[PDB]
This record gives structure tokens, C-alpha cells and sequence, in this order.
């Protein structure tokens, strides 16, 4: 009896995950990810604990890509220690193989401005036609592509960013050329 | 505008909530 | 205790098929459905273990009709060892009292081609203004209506249609003269 | 085009994954 | 005039006399 | 001793057969078959000891396509019980590698009529391109493929087609773009 | 319009009343 309670733990442990991923689920090809408790974890990633978070799984359309994006608190590669990296993530979908490759929407990074000036910081990029992070996906995730330099450290902690320790990151894909 | 390959490490945690 | 695990464990399965169904729940009136281990589901079908599979449920919105897609990998009736069936299948919406009857919305019938040429095979039609089918549901599902000739089973088994093992159903419904 | 009804028997295993 | 497949099932003998 | 007259019967046996085969060969394009004791045969049909009939190979040359017809005399698929059906069979050939493919050569199945009227009852048509039945052969013989419902039960045994219980069915095979 | 033959096996009554 022991060993299923601890079978059941684990699965309604399992569940809950599975519950919020479908809560904040998206389908319209526009992310908006909620990173609270930023204190916390920004040190963590200078200590090493957690070096970059995952967001929740986004999707251009009920039968599109599966996507998400990957953040870097403390930075990555050259933007290490100075900077915030942002990377844009393909997922294996359902539907990849009615999907045209190698992917080639419009991926615009944004972080968004929690003040009255609204000045959202941003970065726009076209996917490389011949890297590895556009390509038909082979295990669960690809290689996370993005800039590791996209926003300063400094920069990002100077007010109208961290509000209640909360930050906003937004990602717009362009589905205009979709069926 | 050229896109930068990540350097994963490890120490990957998913959040949201 | 062993009465109420065993309880636990029949809640807990049950869970696990309604995250499926609620993940892979659709919204704009066109349902793709993925079918995997074809080869074996196949074989199924001729022994007579599974005639036919259910699909997911599918809405043309969020308070529209509920219905889903009914297929014979080894077809059904005059179709039966011959050729595949595909049928359509009307279920009970929580929303029918407000919706117009008998459904009337135009449904096209499609199989993916997963190969280059992408040379789908579809089939559309009308539905009866007096068959059961397209009637206000009563019961969970009324009677399944479909080609049972849709396509041959040569035909489907020539390439281009089973890419590991797996086949993609298109279902296509009309939703120009719905509010 | 004419819409034609099922013969339903048994053995139905709604499938989605 | 559209081919129809068979329903090979079994009992087959080639007979030629 | 006994062993080895029991394999020379089995030999013996096998030899006879391939005596028939030759004999009635053909390599014209043109295939007659003949089927004697019609009556035992349509009951066996009918009490599922033997559902359908193979002819003798026939080829469209000395070097040409290895192919056979198929009969049910109590009907097949749709037709079963109601009509008699006849399916046309692609072999494997020992040239195969030499000739084009899919099979494209048009094909007639006609039915010869006994009587003094000769209303031979026929029925025309062009393989399909994508079909298995129509490929290059990978087993001994492929799909069969023909008219289910090629003529009905009761029009056939409405006399001048049931000579001395035997009846006769030709199958034209165009070879005018054959080398 | 074509007629098409019948397929009897059996388990065949009369009805009539």
C-alpha cells in the first residue's frame, strides 16, 4: 500500500504541472511569460543553481509549431555576468510533419515595460534557413537560439522592469504567412 | 540580427506559474 | 485503504485521458487527427479487436457544436476489407439548446498527404436535412455518417500516406454562416 | 456527395495521442 | 471504370482443364 | 524406400500441374479460361469451401508481364451473394526488371457468351496509376483488382452462358505500345 | 434503375394482419 502512495504522489505531482502548462497555454502565436520572485532567482543563476528557466510550451495555432522560449537571469556565453540572454526555442509538435521546414516565421524578442512610459525593449530577428534550432525537430527540444546580449544588466535594473519582483517577457511570431 | 547559438550546461528548471 | 486505492487509481487513469482530450481540444472548426502504430491498429481492424477509433472532440467554438471523427482502418460496410471508412460523427454540445437544427455547416472530409507532393485526399458533402445524423443529439453520439469508399486501401498503402507508422485525418467544417 | 450511415457493431476505442 | 480491390480472404485453387 | 516413393508422388503430383499450365499458356495478350463443372464449384463457393478461382498464368509476350485472372463465383466485397466478380492479378514475372512501370496497359474483362446471339457481356478499364494492384510486383502475386459486381447472379445462369456446365471468361490485354 | 438480385439465405415468415 506504501509504494502506490508514493506512486500516487508522484502522479498527482506530475498532474499539477500538467494543469498550469494548459492554464497559461497559447495558440494565437504570441507569448507572454510572467517570471515572478525574480530576486530569488537571479541569485541563484550568479550561485549556479538554475542557470536558465524554461517558459511554457506556445503555439502559432491549434495544429502549428510547438515552441518555447529559455532566459538567462545572469546571462550566457559572451553576455555572461553583464547582460540578461534571451534564446527562442523550437519543440517537437504533434503536427511536424505538416508543417513546412526548416521554420521560417519572423521571431520578435520583447521584454515588456511595466511603467507608465511603456518603453518595451526589444530585438527582431529572421530564424537562420540552415541552423540546427529551425530545423524539423528529432528530440523533445532543439538548440535554444537567440541574443545573449539583449538586454544589459544594469539597464534592466534601473526601475520600470521588476515591479512586485515580477518581470514580463514577450514573443511575437508572425503567422501571416500560416495556413 | 544573426541569430546565437545557446552554450547549454545544465541546471534547466521550467517555470511558470 | 485497498478499497479506496483502488478507487484512486481508476480516478487517476481517468485524469490522464481527459488531459489528452482537453491538450489536443480544438476550437475553429477544423480537426487533425494523428493516428499512431497504423501496423498494428490495422491488424486490429481485420481480427475484429477494434472495427473502428474514435477521434478527440472538436468545436467550431468555444460554445459550438461537439463532434468528432469516426474511422474503419478496414472499412465498414460495403467498404469492409476493401477500401478505409471514414465517418462523421455529431455529438451532445452543454450549448445544443442555442445552436440552429439540423446541422447544416458544409463538412469536408480529408486525408493528409505527408509526402512532398502533398496530394491530400478529401471528399466533401452536404449534410441530410433528415438523417439522424445531423438531428439535435439525444443520447452521447448519434449515428456515424461518412464515405465508407472514401479511399481504396491499395491506394493508401502505395506511400506517402503512412510515415512512421502514422496517419494524418483532416476534418474541415464550415463555420461562414455561424455566430 | 450523398451522405451514407455507419453499421455500427462494437469494439470502438476512441484513440488520440 | 475506377479499379476496386479484392477482399482476399482465403480458400483459393488455380484451376485450368 | 517408402520415403523416397512417397516424395517421387509428391514430385509426380507437382509435374502433372505443371504440365496443365504450360499447355494452356498463352503469349498473345489474350487469355481464355475455361471452367468446367460450374455447378459443384458454385455451391462450394456458397458454402465457403473455395471462394474464389485462379487462372492459368498468361503473358503478354514471350518476355512480357506474368499476369492471371481471379473469379468469384458466389461474389466478393459488395457483391457477395448477389453477383459475380472477377479481379485481375499482376505476378511477378521473371523480366520484370525490364519493363515499365505501373502497369498501364489497358484491360478488358468480358464474359464470352455460348450462344448463337455471342452478346459477350464486357467491361473496360484503365489501371489506376497509384494503386498496388498495379506496381512492381515484391511477392508471387499482387492485389487483385477488378469489377465486384462485373455481372449479376441471376443474369449470368439466365441461359447461353452455362454450356455443359462450363463457362468461359476473356480477358484483352492491350499490347500496341509493348515492345 | 438497374435491378439487383437478392442475396437468400433464409429465416424467411410470411407477414400479413
Amino acid at each position: 500500500h506504501d509504494q502506490m502512495l508514493s506512486v500516487h504522489d508522484i502522479r498527482l505531482a506530475d498532474m499539477d504541472l500538467r494543469f498550469q502548462v494548459l492554464e497559461t497555454a497559447s495558440y494565437n502565436g504570441v507569448l507572454i511569460w510572467k517570471i515572478r520572485d525574480y530576486k530569488r532567482r537571479k541569485q541563484e543563476a550568479v550561485m549556479g543553481k538554475t542557470l536558465s528557466l524554461y517558459s511554457q510550451p506556445f503555439y502559432t495555432g491549434y495544429f502549428g509549431y510547438k515552441m518555447c522560449a529559455r532566459v538567462y537571469l545572469n546571462g550566457d556565453g559572451m553576455g555572461k555576468g553583464t547582460h540578461l540572454s534571451l534564446f527562442f526555442v523550437i519543440m517537437r509538435g504533434e503536427y511536424d510533419a505538416l508543417l513546412p521546414w526548416p521554420f521560417k516565421q519572423k521571431v520578435t524578442l520583447m521584454l515588456m515595460d511595466q511603467g507608465s512610459s511603456r518603453r518595451h525593449l526589444g530585438d527582431a530577428f529572421k530564424p537562420d534557413p540552415n541552423s540546427s534550432s529551425f530545423k524539423k525537430p528529432t528530440g523533445e527540444m532543439n538548440i535554444a537560439s537567440g541574443c545573449p546580449v539583449f538586454v544589459a544588466q544594469t539597464v534592466l535594473e534601473n526601475g520600470t522592469y521588476i515591479k512586485d519582483d515580477t518581470i514580463f517577457i514577450k514573443v511575437i511570431v508572425d503567422t501571416s504567412d500560416l495556413p | 540580427s544573426v541569430p546565437v547559438p545557446a552554450t547549454e550546461l545544465g541546471s534547466t528548471e521550467l517555470v511558470t506559474t
